[PDB]
């Protein structure tokens, strides 16, 4: 539409020329090979190219060609179970196109144009459709996949096909405006997918994990945040927590993470068995991996495109959950970019609009009822890297006063072998006053009181380690080290999970719960005990220690019967001295 | 060719020229002045009226009057070959040495081109060093990338040659071809001086791994972009030698702190907006471009395994060059200054040195079924007695309960009989026999971590 | 006491220079800019 040649190559970002009537921020074709890019300027004729590609030997004089359309995907059957680039090219396809590493210039679809789909009917020619409502259904491998009308589109349904067997071209409804719809539509990705209104998230994020569990929970509309050093577990807890959730579709984008990193993910998801249906884990995933010697734009083009599929997803009708891995690349990237345009930077370098585009990102995460009268949940888990570990940059200051739980990773805990790794008085939740009434109707009945007197006892402890540290912890009375020892119990026996095990990997609440009851009877009649006057050494030998200790190695069938067992003979032995 | 001339700048390492657009941008330079000596260069920042070039050795001597720049390539390529494989190069590429250049079999570039996620596969195989402080705890599988955070005089060029000296796959634990597989060393420094480089030398030439070994030499006295450019010269022939001819390669890229710095120098006198404490924004970008180039791929079976040695500039963990590098890699060894004052060798701190493709490469079935359990016991009772330690010096060593002193004391032989090794070559089995002898001096069921079977068949 | 005082004061000695360096490298930053932007009245 608008044709200009380069002027200023330079780095990653060029200038070119001749370009009166460009849009703001649609998406040009630079080179004589086509290396799409991005407006990010308007300076009297010229514009700023964002090339998201190598740039390395081209030349001046060569032409640019708007496009005048701004960075959309596809939408569709065909996405679930495939990996995908930056800007949603199929890796499986680059790769049986070109051979073992990623060239520059490759046009492929992202939806497949040649499988064949069962579509349903679900209208009746004549009938009224507006925007977000139902129009069919195509089977992928275990879901219901529907197809839906594009927002902003109404009129009246003159004639669709029966079913059959066609591809995602032929259009399935005919408006009678004339306008067609084909089994996908495209939707620019710096937008947000329209609802109906918002609900107040009043259900858990099961997770597998004890201490993000019964300690510092999340709704199921929520945030989180994982930050922390390198050599912590921001990788490992986030493929715990997507092989081991409650959710129905699993999105997993990585913005600068390695490549053994994502293809550990690749080999291995499709052998295991999803904990809902039976299926292989692998037919839930849509993974967006971007590495770290990809280009560098494509870092916030995958946090986009990631969190547009999600909320296509939960319009759709399923509860998905995102996981954003180390958005501070992200950050790092705008810092690079901002170097280019050669601004006036904030302290450190990030740009003046980092906040805004975190809380953007962060604010189209929640329980909804969209369109259609139905239900989705879009959770989003995004780990931190500090520059040196402390939570005093700006990317680690900004995502909080945003977000809901904060679960902060230690690093001498790391290294002590202590896994995971999750410092129990940094962290927090802010989500454990609604789910009250949830926990009282599917696990218990004095579940919050548990939970309530474990908290208390572990930072109550907190100071008299304090006195420990300052005089030693052999000064202190008999009731002060029986403290002690039941918190070093605690946390060792209720907050340590090792993800490597075969059966201590998912830990279910009525388990967890258990394994409260017992902690706390044995403490309660240890106090007892100690007031009556027989010695802690005693107290500690009793091998009811150990048998609470290893309770749990077991599997989740025979809990019910070996927790009964241990209740008893704890109730039982603690009384016979 | 003689064209481009007009230059109207220098200063430092830029140059400037007059209208030239031809110049494609990031090419190949050559600057013959008046007298007929010729340097090198590099086209940054091309542009419809000047275009910066990017000297290479130096800019004595050239005058505004009598100077020209011509263009060599459009972009940088390596000639690389098989018969490359007992030589000794420099910098750029040419060959000090006593033999004329070689002739080229392909021309790649050195630039990149990254391998796709979807053409690896997961590092598993188990390479042995010997050192029973890395076989033991710390483990080190072929395909992953793994630093050495040394120090100031703490020796890591001992700890360099002893691993790849005594370097050993063990195909009869798990089931292979039991004698197929030597190493191919690619040894590729970048400002070491000249006490260092003799060092190197004498030792590969004692051990005859020599002829079997490329070698890039950027001692102290040179210009500092070429060790810019070096180590992409390494991983370009690395990586041919490994995917094209089935290889297993063993880079050992010595002094990443020289490469940050021409890469600091550089980047202060474009004026690049500092990142964080001096160097420049785009460093992660840079270390990520050069350590991503070794890993293994599916169909084919040769394999790139690192070890950037690095020297953590004043002890700081928090430096940003260790900081992104561990970011980056998987894994660490780090040594230990107080170690090295009481005569341990190799005075790796157990501690803070992880290895991530450890879980992968080493169980049941692959060296033995009771390894990672000894590895977390191990570690726990060393926390333990690094923790009484303090204790101890708040207290007093009388006023101690019975098993502190216990945990002492296994702390105490730990750092001296399990780290401390001399130069001698061990065994997986005779490292896990010293580490059972160790764990036995701790009393029965005060070991959570391993499980009741191997509790009994070892102790 | 007197010796973490002593550490905290060289601490805070030295995370306060390195803040003037910033200002200094801003102040140049903007004064290119603004003998850029003197050259920018159109092309
Ligand atoms: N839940 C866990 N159980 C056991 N080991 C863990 C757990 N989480 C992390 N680790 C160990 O900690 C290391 C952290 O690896 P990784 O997640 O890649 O780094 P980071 O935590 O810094 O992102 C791994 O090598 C792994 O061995």
């Amino acid at each position: 539409m608008i044709q200009g040649v380069i002027q200023k190559i330079a780095g990653p970002a060029v200038i070119a020329k001749g370009m009166l009537g460009a849009r703001m921020y649609d998406i040009c074709k630079v080179g004589e090979e086509g290396l799409v890019g991005e407006i990010i300027r308007l300076d009297g004729d010229t514009a700023f190219v964002q090339v998201y590609e190598d740039t390395s030997g081209l030349k001046v004089g060569e032409p640019v060609v708007s496009t005048g359309l701004p960075l959309a995907v596809e939408l569709g059957p065909g996405m679930l179970n495939g990996i995908y680039d930056g800007i949603q090219r199929p890796l499986e396809r680059i790769r049986e196109k070109t051979g073992i590493y990623i060239t520059r210039g490759v046009v492929v679809h992202a939806l497949d144009r040649e499988k064949k789909w069962a579509w349903t009917p679900m209208v009746k020619p004549g009938d009224e459709v507006r925007g977000g409502m139902v129009l069919g259904t195509v089977p992928e491998f275990g879901f219901t996949h529907k197809i839906l009308v594009p927002p902003d589109v109404r009129g009246r349904v003159k004639e669709v096909k029966p079913a059959g067997e066609y591809t995602v071209e032929e259009p399935v409804v005919v408006l009678e405006d004339g306008t067609e719809l084909k089994m996908y539509h495209t939707w620019p990705v710096r937008r947000a997918r329209p609802v109906q209104r918002k609900l107040d998230p009043n259900t858990p994020f099961l997770t597998g994990m004890r201490i993000l569990d019964v300690l510092f929970p999340v709704a199921m509309g929520g945030t989180a945040a994982i930050p922390g050093p390198f050599g912590s577990g921001k990788t490992v807890t986030q493929q715990s927590l997507a092989k081991w959730s409650n959710a129905d579709v699993v999105v997993y984008v990585g913005c600068g993470e390695r490549g053994n990193e994502m293809t550990d993910v690749l080999v291995e998801f499709p052998e295991l068995t999803d904990p809902k249906t039976g299926g292989p884990l692998m037919h839930r995933t849509v993974l967006i991996a971007n590495t770290s010697n990809m280009p560098v734009a494509a870092r916030e083009a995958s946090i986009y495109v990631g969190v547009t599929i999600a909320e296509y997803f939960r319009d759709q009708g399923f509860s998905v959950a995102l996981m954003a891995d180390s958005t501070s690349r992200w950050a790092e990237a705008l810092r690079e970019i901002s170097s280019r345009l050669e601004e006036m930077p904030a302290e450190e370098g990030y740009p003046p609009y980092l906040a805004a585009r975190l809380a953007a990102f962060y604010e189209r995460a929640g329980k909804v009822i969209t369109l259609g009268g139905e239900e989705g949940a879009v959770t989003i888990v995004g780990a931190v890297s500090p520059p040196g570990g402390d939570m005093s940059e700006p990317v680690t200051q900004s995502t909080l006063r945003i977000v809901g739980a904060f679960w902060r990773l230690d690093a001498s805990l790391a290294f002590r072998r202590h896994f995971p790794a999750i410092n129990w008085n940094g962290s927090y939740s802010l989500f454990t006053s609604a789910l009250d009434p949830w926990y009282r109707e599917n696990v218990a009945e004095d579940y919050p009181e548990l939970r309530d007197a474990i908290s208390e006892l572990l930072q109550r402890e907190a100071g008299l380690q304090e006195i420990v540290q300052l005089v030693g912890p052999d000064a202190l009375q008999d009731a002060e080290r029986l403290v002690i020892e039941v918190g070093r119990i605690i946390r060792e026996d209720f907050l340590q999970q090792n993800a490597y095990h075969e059966v201590d990997a998912y830990c279910s609440m009525k388990k967890a719960y258990g394994i409260m009851k017992m902690i706390l009877a044995f403490y309660k009649e240890a106090e007892a005990a100690i007031k009556r006057g027989v010695s802690i050494d005693e107290i500690l030998q009793l091998p009811v220690l150990e048998r609470i200790g290893r309770a749990r190695y077991v599997s989740e069938e025979e809990f019910p019967a070996y927790f009964e067992e241990a209740m008893k003979e704890i109730q039982g032995a603690f009384k016979a001295l | 060719k003689k064209e481009y001339t007009g230059i109207t700048y220098i200063s430092g390492p830029l140059l400037f020229v007059e209208n030239a657009k031809d110049l494609a941008y990031g090419a190949i330079v050559d600057i013959k002045d008046g007298t007929g000596r010729v340097r090198g260069g590099q086209v940054i920042e091309v542009s419809e009226e000047y275009a910066v070039i990017q000297v290479f050795e130096e800019t004595t001597g050239l005058d505004l009057a009598t100077t020209s720049v011509s263009l060599v390539e459009d972009v940088a390529r390596l000639g690389v070959s098989k018969e490359m494989l007992g030589r000794r190069f420099n910098g750029i590429g040419k060959p000090i040495d006593g033999l004329p250049p070689i002739t080229p079999e392909k021309r790649l570039p050195i630039t990149g081109l990254p391998l796709n996620p979807v053409a690896r596969r997961k590092p598993e195989q188990f390479i042995q060093t010997g050192i029973s402080t890395i076989d033991v705890m710390n483990t080190l599988v072929r395909g992953q990338k793994l630093p050495i955070f040394s120090g100031s005089g703490l020796p890591a060029n001992e700890i360099a040659a002893q691993i790849a000296r005594q370097a050993t796959v063990r195909p009869d634990l798990s089931g292979e071809g039991e004698k197929e597989e030597p190493f191919a060393v690619v040894f590729a420094a970048m400002g070491i001086t000249q006490r260092e480089l003799s060092y190197f030398i004498q030792e590969f030439e004692r051990t005859g791994a020599l002829s079997r070994s490329v070698l890039f030499l950027n001692k102290a006295d040179d210009p500092t972009i070429e060790r810019i450019l070096t180590p992409r010269m390494a991983l370009t022939v690395a990586e041919y030698l490994a995917f094209e001819h089935d290889y297993h390669v063993l880079v050992i890229l010595t002094d990443m702190t020289n490469y940050c710095e021409a890469l600091r120098e550089i980047g202060a006198a474009r004026e690049e907006i500092p990142g964080r404490r001096g160097y420049p924004g785009y460093m992660y970008t840079d270390l990520a471009t050069i350590y991503e180039r070794a890993g293994v791929v599916e169909g084919k079976k040769g394999s790139v395994t690192q070890i950037p040695i690095l020297s953590m500039p004043d002890d700081d963990r928090t430096h940003p060059i260790p900081d992104l590098t561990g970011y980056i890699t998987e894994g660490q060894i780090q040594l230990s200054r107080e170690l090295h004052r009481k005569g341990i060798y190799p005075p790796i701190d157990p501690l803070p040195s992880l290895s991530r493709l450890m879980n992968n490469g080493v169980g049941k079935g692959k060296t033995r079924e009771d390894h990672k359990q000894v590895s977390d016991q191990l570690y726990s009772a060393y926390a333990n007695g690094v923790d009484i330690r303090k204790l101890v010096a708040i207290i007093g060593e009388d006023a101690l309960t019975e098993n502190d002193r216990r945990y002492l004391q296994f702390a105490d032989a730990f750092e001296r009989f399990f780290i401390n090794q001399g130069q001698q070559n061990r065994s997986i089995e005779e490292s896990l026999q010293i580490a059972w002898a160790l764990l036995s001096m701790l009393p029965q069921g005060e070991l959570k971590r391993i499980s009741k079977d191997h509790i009994g068949k070892y102790y | 006491i007197p010796g973490i005082r002593a550490q905290i004061r060289f601490i805070q000695q030295v995370l306060e220079q390195r803040e003037r360096e910033d200002t200094f490298r801003l102040k140049r930053i903007k004064g290119k800019i603004e003998a850029r932007e003197a050259e920018e009245e159109g092309g």
